[PDB]
RNA sequence: CGCGAAGAACCUUACCUGGUCUUGACAUCCACGGAAGUUUUCAGAGAUGAGAAUGUGCCUUCGGGAACCGUGAGACAGGUGCUGCAUGGCUGUCGUCAGCUCGUGUUGUGAAAUGUUGGGUUAAGUCCCGCAACGAGCGCAACCCUUAUCCUUUGUUGCCAGCGGUCCGGCCGGGAACUCAAAGGAGACUGCCAGUGAUAAACUGGAGGAAGGUGGGGAUGACGUCAAGUCAUCAUGGCCCUUACGACCAGGGCUACACACGUGCUACAAUGGCGCAUACAAAGAGAAGCGACCUCGCGAGAGCAAGCGGACCUCAUAAAGUGCGUCGUAGUCCGGAUUGGAGUCUGCAACUCGACUCCAUGAAGUCGGAAUCGCUAGUAAUCGUGGAUCAGAAUGCCACGGU
């Protein structure tokens, strides 16, 4: 799916764990009300924007791991709907057989 | 009409899975992808080693790969050098230490993967596709199969309009779930494009 | 002594204990007028003891689980007959003609892909 | 105190020989066993489109079953604890111990 | 409707306004920030707001305060069908 | 049907009286599976037949059913490009089915407040051989001996 | 035509305007200089631009080696560019229709025929007779999954019949009976019997039985047809672009709006609306998640915050139903579109362009022309619940039960 689109996903994920899941303190408890309700929170709402436009966990598209498809994704397998069927008929997804109820 | 995949419908009936591990939803996609990497590497490296099937099994947090092969002396090598120039790279792809095991396919002429790879190499060598087709059907029935079918597809002999030609012998009951049907697929890359090959081999019921 | 029966209906399951002598009907520690608000449901639990005359002649201790109003009442009627056939063994051919021994095996059909319901198909148009 | 062992697998024949080996083996060195308990079977379901491009109403449906067995041992003698640790069963069976 | 704990503005617009207020106005101030809130500090300024291809000059009146800057630059060209 | 020919399905009696013709009448009235609400209308309408206009509760429903029952009907029988309206004798299980549907469909297009009162007046009008359910019956019989010559 | 899309504010994104790069955002090789990494700084919308502080690890051939960085040049990378009428793979469709062929023999100069036609019968080229055919293969059926009855084993986190106690809560000892959980086994075979039919097959009917004639439902799609769909999931022959048809960034667009069509949702009410009280489900999901109790808020929600990687904890209060009251056939106490104001939450960001809450507003619509669709039983109709996708965002989709 256009090689550079695969690279956008792998840069976004490296820059998000560079800053966030540690530098969430600016919104984690700086934006909730106690003695920090003065201009310090207002300094946070502005300081949270100078970190790069990436770095946020809500800009990851979650593509398929082999083909890079943006649609038809399944979080349980990490593959697109095409690749889970292509790989389930060969017996390579464990325990995943055809359901009949 | 479109047919069901004869291996997927028989999983847990007469056909086993090629992966035998357990995971929760946390490590399912990582075990599933890293098995794609270990399978992709072992197919590229054992290319002329006539490899049929790669069985991956994970104990507590190790992985061990069992390779079914027709030419085991080439996969092990001289002194046992290429089983661990294989296992220091498999353990680096899976992230856990590896223990490669090597099996045998005694008659490679009754394996759908090995029979399908024989036609693809010959079709890319510019061999008449009929003789490649009829030799695969003939060699299988003289070794005790109750049926075989082979099928080639797409621009046969460099023709502009593609055709599919198939040749059957014996008995291939794909609608019977008890039938031990061995089926696999291969692709030949020629100067006029891709020719797909499909092989069904029937070996008996139950 | 108690004579037990198990009856089941759509997704309901009923356990039934009968003791000799009373006209007591107790179900889930409730009486029948408090449990079944529907009089059709009231009249299908009385069916097997109206054919066989043990109305003031046999007590009944009932529990039910699952399903809804009419599903639970039908599971009880099936469970009372199984209890009364352990009691006598010769009320059987009386009850087979009443259709109370047949377990009604009609279940909900699953919703199918491409269909709006189990059988309802979306609206077709020629063009 | 009862030590409690839960076994999870995608296969029911593999899981029963994992129960049978730990049911074998606590009774090997003399413990109370209740035996195996079937916990409820979890079925995960999946429904994929099978065409690469359109045709919404053509699908395949897959599932993964997860089989559960529970056996508790309330004689944990010290011949038991490491003799329970020295046991080699299958790679498809997840064991989780817990007090 | 953003929640009541902080109105939003960019930093580069916030700082470019405050320097431009203490000097008298100017050129129209070029920005791409359609999402920033108009503040009380900006009454009298002219801000050229991007609309996709152009920058529409908006002279800030008092009653534009509280709105977003992108409300005063239409992003879509449309005039009739027939 | 062509091939799978059917037995019958069984109806339960009514609870208060033990009649299945009365239970077929509740089934025909029922909308959207709401069976408890159809018995409420049917029960309340029948005793408000009884002491408003004449006793013997369920005898009064059968006698109101005696008049709206057809004996002949018309049916179209195709030949080669010409369809005649042929008068047919109606069968006794089809007699009650047409009579109960015409009573229920007469009661829906009325001007009374409730449905249980619309039902009660249409059943009362059927006892006096008046109303619209009787005239639905009259038009069927008028067309049948109008096409007597195509028998 | 609620189709790819199982979920377009940025991202996704492939499109536009503008700003930028030219061996590159992605891979290998060569050479040199730097281990890297971290904090900070001002310009810029940002990509990028000019620097400061700092480190100088691990291997050590410790002339150096591998991870990572910069610069140079070249082979090259790159393309969601065109051709599905060059292809593979996969899929729709006739159609789950009962058909489609072959070997040998025989007939005909031959294309071909026979078999596979005929009499019955069947859901079935299903079976039996007849017959220049005798046999075989792919289909049919069966083997597989689920549901309906019973038996065996085990008995917690699930159960409570017999007992003791109780706060009268399965609640506590206890019990392994029952429901239930999931492994194994049995059971249905025209098996038995009458009658009809050609000493047939087979049919109608009856008994027993939880179930009776393939018991219900699913998976399973023959040889082929439409040069059907997809070069955009992927792969791939040919062609074409390469300081650009490639790469990076901000904002916009895919949500436009005289109009026409398809699929849906909600209605036009009294078999109802509203108000108070109170019953009976199945099945699913959960760790950068599900989130009880308690407190605040009219509410969406906020604070605090235990339990749960789960038959245990949570999501999570089923709704139709039942009892009482009111409205009394009205554009209505029916309908809830549209608009104004005030808010909550997710998220750098809710203007274009989110969902939800509160107050106010109270449109059309009174059952729909010609035409046209689905359904044969736990079905139609009606009523709630869950899941995937997913930060947020279903009237769609995939599942589950009630009547
Ligand atoms: C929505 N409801 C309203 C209602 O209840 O009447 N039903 C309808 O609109 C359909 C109407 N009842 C009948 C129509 O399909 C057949 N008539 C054909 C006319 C000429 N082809
Ligand atoms: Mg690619
Ligand atoms: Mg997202
Ligand atoms: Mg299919
Ligand atoms: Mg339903
Ligand atoms: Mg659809
Ligand atoms: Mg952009
Ligand atoms: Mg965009
Ligand atoms: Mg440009
Ligand atoms: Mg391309
Ligand atoms: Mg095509
Ligand atoms: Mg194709
Ligand atoms: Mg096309
Ligand atoms: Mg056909
Ligand atoms: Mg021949
Ligand atoms: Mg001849
Ligand atoms: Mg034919
Ligand atoms: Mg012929
Ligand atoms: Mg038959
Ligand atoms: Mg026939
Ligand atoms: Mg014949
Ligand atoms: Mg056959
Ligand atoms: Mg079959
Ligand atoms: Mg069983
Ligand atoms: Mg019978
Ligand atoms: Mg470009
Ligand atoms: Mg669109
Ligand atoms: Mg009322
Ligand atoms: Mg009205
Ligand atoms: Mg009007
Ligand atoms: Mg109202
Ligand atoms: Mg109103
Ligand atoms: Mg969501």
């Amino acid at each position: 799916a256009k090689q550079s689109m695969k690279a956008r996903e792998v840069k976004r994920v490296a820059l998000a764990d560079k800053y966030f899941a540690k530098r969430a303190e600016l919104k984690a408890i700086i934006s909730d009300v106690n003695a920090a309700s003065d201009e310090d929170r207002w300094n946070a709402v502005l300081k949270l924007q100078t970190l790069p436009r990436d770095s946020s966990p809500s800009r990851q598209r979650n593509r398929c791991r082999q083909t890079g498809r943006p649609h038809g994704f399944l979080r349980k397998f990490g593959l697109s709907r095409i690749k889970v069927r292509e790989a389930a008929m060969r017996g390579e997804i464990p325990g995943l057989k055809k359901a009949s109820w | 009409g479109q047919k069901v995949h004869p291996n997927g419908i028989r999983l847990g009936i007469v056909k086993p899975w090629n992966s035998t591990w357990f995971a929760n939803t946390k490590e399912f996609a990582d075990n599933l992808d890293s098995d794609f990497k270990v399978r992709q590497y072992l197919t590229k490296e054992l290319a002329k080693a006539s490899v049929s099937r790669i069985v991956i099994e994970r104990p507590a947090k190790s992985i061990r790969v069992t390779i079914h092969t027709a030419r085991p002396g080439i996969v092990i090598g001289k002194k046992g050098e290429d089983v661990e120039k294989l296992r220091k790279v498999v353990a680096d792809i899976a992230g856990v230490p590896a223990q490669i095991n090597i099996a045998e396919v005694r008659k490679p002429e009754l394996d759908a993967k090995l029979v399908a790879d024989s036609i693809t190499s010959q079709l890319e060598r510019r061999v008449m596709f009929r003789r490649a087709m009829k030799r695969a059907v003939q060699n299988a029935m003289r070794l005790g199969a109750k049926g075989i079918k082979v099928e080639v597809s797409g621009r046969l002999g460099g023709a502009e309009i593609a055709r599919t030609e198939w040749y059957r012998e014996g008995r291939v009951p794909l609608h019977t779930l008890r039938a031990d049907i061995d089926y696999n697929t291969s692709e030949a890359h020629t100067t006029y494009g891709v020719i797909g090959v499909k092989v069904w081999i029937f070996k008996g019921e139950i | 002594n108690q004579y037990y029966g198990t009856g089941r209906r759509k997704s309901s399951a009923a356990r039934v204990f009968i003791k000799p002598g009373n006209g007591k009907i107790v179900i889930n520690q409730r009486s029948l007028e408090q449990y079944f608000g529907r009089e059709t449901a009231r009249m299908v639990v009385r069916q097997p003891l109206e054919l066989v005359d043990m109305v003031e002649k046999l007590d009944l201790y009932i529990t039910v689980k699952g399903g809804g109003i009419s599903g639970q009442a039908g599971a009880i009627r099936h469970g009372i007959t199984r209890a009364l056939m352990e009691y006598d063994e010769s009320l059987r051919s009386e009850l087979r003609k009443a259709g109370f021994v047949t377990r009604d095996a009609r279940q909900v059909e699953r919703k199918k892909v491409g269909l709006r319901k189990a059988r309802r198909r979306p609206q077709f148009s020629k063009r | 105190q009862r030590i409690r062992i839960r076994l999870k697998a995608f296969d029911h024949r593999l899981i029963d020989q994992a129960t049978a080996e730990i049911v074998e083996t606590a009774k090997r060195t003399g413990a109370q066993v209740r035996g195996p308990i079937p916990l409820p079977t979890r079925k995960e379901r999946f429904t994929v489109l099978i065409s690469p491009h359109v045709n919404k109403d053509a699908r395949d449906q897959y599932e993964i079953r997860t089989h559960l067995r529970l056996v508790d041992i309330v004689e944990p003698t010290e011949k038991t604890v490491d003799a329970l640790m020295r046991l080699d069963l299958a790679a498809g069976v997840d064991v989780q111990i817990s007090l | 409707r953003s929640l009541k704990k902080g109105p939003f503005i960019d930093l580069h617009l916030l700082k470019k306004v405050e320097k431009a207020v203490e000097s008298g106005d100017k050129k129209p101030l070029r920005t791409w920030s359609r999402r920033s809130t108009i503040f009380p500090n900006m009454i009298g300024l002219t801000i050229a707001v991007h609309n996709g291809r152009q920058h529409v000059p908006v002279f800030v009146t008092d009653e534009m305060v509280g709105h977003k800057l992108g409300e005063f630059a239409p992003t879509r060209t449309y005039r009739g069908h027939a | 049907p062509r091939r799978r020919v059917i037995g019958q399905r069984k109806i339960l009696p009514d609870p208060k009286f033990g009649s299945e013709l009365l239970a077929k009448f509740v089934n025909i009235l029922m909308v959207d599976g709401k069976k408890s609400t159809a018995e409420s209308i049917v029960y309340s309408a029948l005793e408000t037949l009884a002491q408003r206009s004449g006793k013997s509760e369920l005898e009064a429903f059968e006698v109101a059913l005696e008049n709206v029952r057809p004996t002949v009907e018309v049916k179209s029988r195709r030949v080669g490009g010409s369809t005649y309206q042929v008068p047919v004798e109606v069968r006794p299980v089809r007699r009650n089915a047409l009579a109960m549907r015409w009573i229920v469909e007469a009661a829906r297009k009325r001007g009374d407040k409730s449905m249980a009162l619309r039902l009660a007046n249409e059943l009362s009008d059927a006892a006096e051989n008046k109303g619209t359910a009787v005239k639905k019956r009259e038009d069927v019989h008028r067309m049948a001996e109008a096409n007597k010559a195509f028998a």
